[PDB]
This record gives C-alpha cells, structure tokens and sequence, in this order.
C-alpha cells in the first residue's frame, strides 16, 4: 500500500513562486526515485522532472527547465518541486510518482492523487448573470459571465427543471476570468404560461444570483 | 499462469551493456526449479536470499536484467565491483537483494569476421548509480580542446565494440548475463513461487 | 525526444466490438511502451505495462502487443466502463512521452443539432460588451464545426468553445459557442450568423438575426 | 607447423583462379586459429585476400570480395581459395598462413607458407633466345641477354657455376608482347678475352630449354 | 578510412647502426600493430605482434615502440642479414587487416660512381628482325640513376626497359641495365647509338657510344 499525498497547491499570481510537496509511505523512500508528471486542463499528460534516490541527479523538461527545482527529504520522507516565475501553462494537476529501483528513473509504479495549481491574476470575482432568451420547441439559457475561481453551480426553477438542462463546461476567456453558459429546451406553448429562472451559485465570491429569462 | 522466464534467458537476441534491457516480472508464478537442475549457467550467485529456499517467498515485483559482457567482465556484475563495466555500464547496489546468473554464449554471439553487434561504454564523466542506464553518444573530452561532436585530440567516441569471435580465450568470449532482481515492498505480493 | 503517434485520435464502436488502436513511436524503444485508461476526473490508470502485459485487477479483455516501432492496444469486448481516453507513454529515455489520446464513444446514429442564436442582452450591453450565443442542442457524432459572420465577414479569433460530455441516455453531444465583442463594434453592424456545419446536415445551416428586432 | 599451396601455374583472363593450401604441422579443426591466403604482386607489397575458419563463414577484402570464395576441408586437414572472374592485375605469388586473433585489433600472421606464383596471361610458354653481350673491342665486362621467354623464371650460370665473382643477373622485364626479357653479365679482366672462354648456361624449365652460349670479342 | 602509411620508402643504414621505421596509422583508432619482416624471394616473417611482442625466435635486438596512432619498429644492432623489406600490419573494424606500404632497409656506404658499358644487338639477334641494345651501369651508390637513350642525338623514351639487382651482399652496391628495343628495320635507319648516365658519383654525364656496322 504506497501511499503518495500531495499537497501545497493553490492559487498563485504569474511570475511569483510555489512549492509542492509529496508524502511517501509504504516503501523506502530513501532507496527509489521520484517523479513528478502534470496535466494541463483539457489537455494531455506532461512529465515534468525526475530524481535519483539521494537527490544528486535531477532531470526536467524543457517547459520547466531553469524555472523548475524538484528536490528531496529522505528524513522526512517527503518529496519537493519548487516552481519559480509562473504562467499560464504550469496550471495543471501535479501527480508525484514512484520512480525505479535507484537510479532508473524510466518507472512509474505508483501515482499520487494530485493536487492542482493554477496560476492567475484574477481576484476572487462573483459572476455577472445575463439571460439568453427565447420551431415546435424554443431554447433559453443563462450566460454566467466573467468569474473566478471555480466552480459555479447552476440549476434552474431551484432544481424543478432538470429535463433538457445542458450547463457546459467553462472555459477560460483571455482575460483570466471564467464564462459558462446553461441553457434548457423548452416547448413554445409553456412560454408565456411558465416562468424560468436559473439559480447561479458562486461558493468563492459569496455570490447568489437568480435570474429571470424572458423572451423579447 | 506462469512467469515467462523463457522470453528472458532463451530470447534470440540479447542487448549491449551500455543499453542493458530490463523486463518486469509480475502477477505470475515465478518457477525457480527449472533454473536449479539447469546445470548450464557458469554463473549462479545470489545475494541477500539463497536459491534453495525461492519456491516459497513471496514478492511484489521482480526485473530481469539482460546484457552480453566478456568473461573477464562477469566478476564485476556483483555489489562494490568496479572496473569499466560496473562503472560505466551497469552497476549494482551494495544491499543487492537478487541473483546473478551468466552463461557462455560463444556459439551464439560470435562471428567469424567479427562480431561488431556487440558494445560497451568506455569513457564517462563519472561512475553509474546504482540500476542508471546511459546510452547518450557525446563525444567525451579528455583533454584541454574541448570537441565539438569530432573526434581526434583527447575526443574519442563514448562506444566500444567487443570483438566475439570463436578463436578468443575464454576470457574473452561472450557471456550473457541475467540479473534477477526482487523488491519486497509494503503491499500484496504478486510474484510467488 | 520519442514522439508517439496514436490513431486514432477518436473512434465509436458498439458494445461487444472489437477495439484496436495504434501507437508508433519516433524511434525504436524496444518494449517499453505503456497504455493509461483515463476517465475524466479521475486519475490515469496503467493497464499494460511492457508492450504486452497485464496490470493487476485489469480484466482479461485489454491486451497489448507490438515492439520497437509500431505498437497495438486492443479490447476485445466492448464494455461501459470502457469509455474513456487511452493513452501510450513511452519509457525507454527521458524525457517520458505519451501519445496523443484516443476517446472511445458510443455509437450512436447520425442526429443533426438544433441550432439556436441568442443576441446579447440588453443588461449585458449597458456594461460595455456583447456576448452572441450559439447552441448545438443533441447532436452525434462530437466532430462540428461553427463558423461567425458578422456583415458577411467570417470570425476568427474572437470565439470560444465548451462541449458537455455524452448524454448517458441518449448518447449525442451538445455545443456552445461565444462570440465576445465590444459594444462599439457591436452598434457598427448589424447582422450575426453562426454557420453550422455537421454530418447529420446534408447542408451547411446557418441561423442569423439582425440587430434590432 | 608447415603450410603448401597447390594449384595451377597459369590462369587466363576472366576464369576462377583455384588454389588449395595443405598444412602439416597442426590441425585445422583447431578452435584457436584462422586460416588465410596473401598475396603479393612481384615488387609490390602485401594484400590479404581473406581467412576461414574451420566451421564455413569467413571475410575477405572488399576489393576481391564479389569474386572471391573460400572453402576448407578438415577431413583432408586443407583449406583452398577460388578467384573468379581474374583479370591481369591478379599476377601475384600467393601465400597462406596461419592467423591468430586472441582479442580485438590483435590479427597477426603467425607461420607463413613459401608460396606459389600464379601468372594470369593469354601468352605461350615458350623458350627464350639467348643473343651474346660480346665484349667491348682493366676491367672488360660481357654477358648473355635471355629475351623472349614465358613464363617465369629462368637460371643463369657462367661457365657451369665455376664463374660467380662478378656475376648480375638482372630481374626480368615483362615486355609489351606479353614475354620476358633479363640480361646476365659479368665483369672479367680484360686480359682473360683471349685466353679464358666464357659460357652462359640459361635454363627455362617450363618449355625444357637449356642453351649453352659462347661469349666471345666480336671480329671485325 | 583507417589508412596506413609507413615510413620511410627507402632506409640506408650500415651494419652496427640503429633503424627506427614508422606506421602511422590514420586520424582514428588506436590498439595493435604487428610487423614483418620479407627477405627476397622468401615469404615474410612475423617479427613483432600485439603492438610490441617478440615473436617466437626474434633476437632481443629488435623491438617496437607501440603506443598510439603512430608506431616505431626499432632495430638495435643491424646485423648483415636483417635488411629486407618491412611491412607493418593493422586488423580494423573496416578494412579488416590493412597493410604496410613498406620501408625498404638497405646497406648504405660511400658515393660509387657506375662503370658504364654499352653492348651492340649480336648479328644472330639481327637475323630475327629484332635488335636490343643493352647498356650497362655496374656497382653504383646510391642507386638513383638517369639513364638517357639518345639515337643520332635524339632523345628516346618509351622504347626502353630498366632493371636494378638488390644490394651486393659483399660491397653494398647495385647494378642496372637498360635494354633498348627496336625493330632492324629502325635499327638501320640510324648510325650512332649512345646511353648518357648522370649520377651523383659522376661530376659529368658519362656517355657511351658505337656506331653501327664498325667495330
Ligand atoms: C530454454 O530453452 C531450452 C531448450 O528449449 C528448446 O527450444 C524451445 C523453443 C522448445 O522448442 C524446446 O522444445 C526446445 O528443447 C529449455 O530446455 C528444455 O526444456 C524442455 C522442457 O521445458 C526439455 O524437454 C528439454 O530437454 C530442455 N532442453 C535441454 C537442452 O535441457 C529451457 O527450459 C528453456 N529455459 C527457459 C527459462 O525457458
């Protein structure tokens, strides 16, 4: 049963520093070698560096290189990755992984759980509400626009419409602050006879919003 | 089923110890009979357990090690050894917890113009860790001059070939070498006997 | 650097069909090739290890075959929690490669979106900036394509994209595109189309409105 | 140990040269030694053709490789070499001997065999003419020019091997007409014309020629 | 291309002397050489083997300075019978056993100028409708020599062949002839035949003459 806990992972402006840190157990931390492998929102997996077992050799990727510093505590039984001068890129899901024998870096027996960092200059900002209103059958939504951090919650009618509900997926807009979009299929008779309200819930900022959508 | 230790020891072909070649043993039971009886290996030394009592020891993981050295190099597959090929090749931990097992291969590995297949490192910076593989091909400086990916003034290639040819001494020929290695870590063991 | 190829990047099959994708790989790495399931939100999984073997606990209908070069990953029987994306990493030299990904669906027959276009809202306009929305309502296959225009002028840079994963009850996918302008350049015209195009459609649909009514 | 070589004198162009090397000193079955074949053209250096070994494969030269093959045969305790396709510049004496290869770059050439001259020539084994260098009308010098013979070699004497002081027989010359030619003269006093007879004994063993000739100062 | 190259072509040495010849092998490998040593006519001996090892019944005088990419064979005290030819010999990845050029070792002693003697073709030759003319250069020193055929003061070339004995066992000295070949038709088109011998011993060029049809 190895065990493999992250920690040290939050939020972080651009260009400032952050330390990582894994905690083995189970095993002889001393004697194996270590790694460290992130995976960038929506994208695919990204070794980022490896040590040998007393921490005397240490190998990055290019991305990281010079920016990156993965050391090691064998009293403490911890493992480390001190990022320096932060962007965009490094906000991933940093995993720490079991590495061979001594020095044969080219294993990874075991993955941690990960934690996840992301790196913005947004402050915490609670989310503007505006309604996307309204063939046989209509369409109507609510554009949750401009927030950070994640996540929000939307329902609608406070959880009574559910049937034909799509909430996508945010995604993250140039200027560091996040926009999602719900929106329900309705039929056209009810429009004037049900009224529609999506209920925003933005936990970060304290931010509880509901909306009304109205067709024009 | 049973651990596929025929793909390892009856393999066609072997790999160079530069570029030594590590198989991972697992979730099989590990038949360590056939390797007793066999009275074929020159070579059958194990460290840190004996060979008798291995049908009944349970383990996480095993790795199976295969490379072709000379035979004078064959002493130095073992803890503290050092020379060329367990400072720049291959090198074991001083704890070993394993067996060592090698065989002349001089019918197999040997041409009669030549056996160039064959290679070994000879120049590097500094001693392998313990289980480190290098196969970069960087032209090692010996001297003031730094080189520039050319060889010539203290600039010589990082490679070597052996020579395995049947008419060497025996000293000389080509031996293939297995070194099983086991790990015993705090979690279900999947490599029994 | 190894470079890993997979193909494909996506594919759709039914349950109980056979599954075989491909990994290849930039130079020779002997047998050390692993395959990785990954669930969204979870963590990848390792389900053979060198080339060819099993993992613990992983069930028999995963194999794995191929060395140097060219590498295969086959599932033999199709099942529901088979659907993810599987990837190949490479461990023969650092820097550890992986493959680009294959996404495995469930085949469902061909239904065209429902195309729907909201105009930005009038409390969002008093702010300063227009958002135009446009909705692919239960679609399949997940491969579309949403082009802006905005006066006959095609858009580029200036959108953004969210899909939401299959619908475990009727297996198709829905979109969201967002076309962000400023207010400014949203008075200076006045008609906005987001052409559809999707294999359900014998033809590009298109849905426009003009700004004002 | 001891290596002979066997074989054919004369190959014409553009057909296998075969020669076969019988040792008897060892054996050939032997799993320490290579066997090889070297050959050198007359005043040229040395150029290995290639060795075998006493299972089948061997390496040769990449010059002589296309059109080369050897074969051995540890029953007869012999090893034979084959050269196809022999053009002039094959005209060489070759050698084979025994080769010993214990590391790497260590490849010496340990007993060596004395070795066969094979001529590859479309001429004919004729006799030569022996014409008298007479001597001119101190020291007096005179002698025989052997002309016109093929093929190598040929035996010059003076007087039935009583004369040696003095002596130069010259290496032969390979004429554009595809025959030799040598000169053999010697130096006598110039007192000795008149009194002491002087012959040149020149003998050609693969046409069976021994000529006798008389040098004498030529008369007016 | 592992290329070798020995030096040097020619060694002029005197009984009692040391030789240090060369084989340098190209800008490459480095490892084993093996020398050999050729006598005229016989076949060549193994001398030295793994870069600098005696072979079996080699005397103590000889030796090698085997070391890297250049190599030295050493003679200690030349005796009479060790001048020959010698050639060094390398085994490579490719080419596989690359030989020597050859370092000629010869007996070296005073400047000797050549006895010049110029032989008419025999009437008996002259019947056959070929006439030879031989002329003679006998025990020389060094044995570079020029000799120049000149028939009614033309200068000839190509009509000629030359031939050099090895160095006299007892004076050190060599010996050419030059035959001059042309038809009896040619032959009697012309009057005075005469070979012109320039050597270092000879202030002048030496040059003997006949006429045709006197004695
Ligand atoms: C390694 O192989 C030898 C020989 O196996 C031969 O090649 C195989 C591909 C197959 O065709 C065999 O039948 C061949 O004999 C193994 O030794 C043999 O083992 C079998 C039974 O397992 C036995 O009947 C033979 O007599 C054995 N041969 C000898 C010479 O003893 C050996 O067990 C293999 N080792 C491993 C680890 O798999």
């Amino acid at each position: 049963q190895v065990q493999l806990v992250e920690s040290g992972g939050g939020v972080v402006q651009p260009g400032r520093s952050l330390r990582l840190s894994c905690a083995a157990s189970g095993f002889t931390f001393s004697t194996y070698a270590m790694h460290w492998v992130r995976q960038a929102p929506g994208k695919g997996l990204e070794w980022v560096a490896v040590l040998s077992y007393d921490g005397s050799n240490k190998y990055y990727a290019d991305s990281v290189k010079g920016r990156f510093t993965i050391s090691r505590d064998n009293s403490k039984n911890t493992l480390y990755l001190q990022m320096n001068s932060l962007r965009a890129e490094d906000t991933a899901v940093y995993y720490c992984a079991k590495g061979g024998s001594y020095a044969y870096y080219y294993y990874m027996d075991v993955w941690g759980k990960g934690t996840t960092v992301t790196v913005s200059s947004a402050s915490t900002k609670g989310p503007s509400v505006f309604p996307l209103a309204p063939g046989g059958t209509a369409a109507l939504g609510c554009l949750v626009k401009d927030y950070f951090p994640e996540p929000v919650t939307v329902s609608w009618n406070s959880g009574a419409l559910t049937s034909g509900v799509h909430t996508f997926p945010a995604v993250l807009q140039s200027s560091g602050l996040y926009s999602l979009s719900s929106v329900v299929t309705v039929p056209s008779s009810s429009l004037g006879t049900q009224t529609y309200i999506c209920n925003v819930n933005h936990k970060p900022s304290n931010t509880k919003v509901d909306k009304k959508v109205e067709p024009k | 089923n049973l651990c596929p230790f025929g793909e390892v020891f009856n393999a066609t072909r072997f790999a160079s110890v530069y570029a030594w070649n590590r198989k991972r043993i697992s979730n099989c039971v590990a038949d360590y009979s056939v390797l007793y009886n066999s009275a074929s290996f020159s070579t059958f030394k194990c460290y840190g357990v004996s060979p008798t009592k291995l049908n009944d020891l349970c383990f996480t993981n095993v790795y199976a090690d295969s490379f072709v050295i000379r035979g004078d190099e064959v002493r130095q597959i073992a803890p503290g050894q050092t020379g060329n090929i367990a400072d720049y090749n291959y090198k074991l931990p001083d704890d070993f917890t394993g067996c060592v097992i090698a065989w002349n291969s001089n019918n197999l590995d040997s041409k009669v113009g030549g056996n160039y297949n064959y290679l070994y490192r000879l120049f590097r910076k500094s001693n392998l860790k313990p289980f480190e593989r290098d196969i970069s091909t960087e032209i090692y400086q010996a001297g003031s001059t730094p080189c520039n990916g050319v060889k010539g003034f203290n600039c010589y290639f990082p490679l070597q070939s052996y020579g395995f040819q049947p008419t060497y001494g025996v000293g000389y020929q080509p031996y293939r070498v297995v070194v099983l290695s086991f790990e015993l870590l705090h979690a279900p063991a999947t490599v029994c006997g | 650097d190894i470079q890993l190829t997979q193909s494909p990047s996506s594919l759709s099959a039914s349950v109980g069909d056979r599954v075989t994708i491909t990994c290849q790989a930039s130079q020779d790495i002997s047998n050390y090739l692993n395959w990785y399931q990954q669930k969204p939100g979870k963590a990848p999984k390792l389900l053979i290890y060198d080339a060819s073997n099993l993992e613990t606990g992983v069930p028999s209908r995963f194999s794995g075959g191929g060395s140097g070069t060219d590498f295969t990953f086959t599932i033999t029987s199709l099942q529901p929690e088979d659907i993810a994306t599987y990837y190949c990493q490479q461990y023969d030299n650092l820097p550890l490669t992986f493959g680009g990904g294959t996404k495995v669906d469930i085949k469902r027959t061909v239904a065209a979106p429902s195309v729907f276009i909201f105009p930005p809202s009038d409390e969002q306009l008093k702010s300063g900036t227009a958002s135009v929305v446009c909705l692919l309502n239960n679609f399949y296959p997940r491969e579309a394509k949403v082009q802006w225009k905005v006066d006959n002028a095609l858009q580029s840079g200036n959108s953004q994209e969210s899909v939401t994963e299959q619908d475990s009850k009727d297996s198709t996918y829905s979109l969201s595109s967002t076309l962000t302008l400023s207010k400014a350049d949203y008075e200076k015209h006045k008609v906005y189309a987001c052409e559809v195009t999707h294999q359900g459609l014998s033809s590009p649909v298109t849905k426009s409105f003009n700004r004002g009514e």
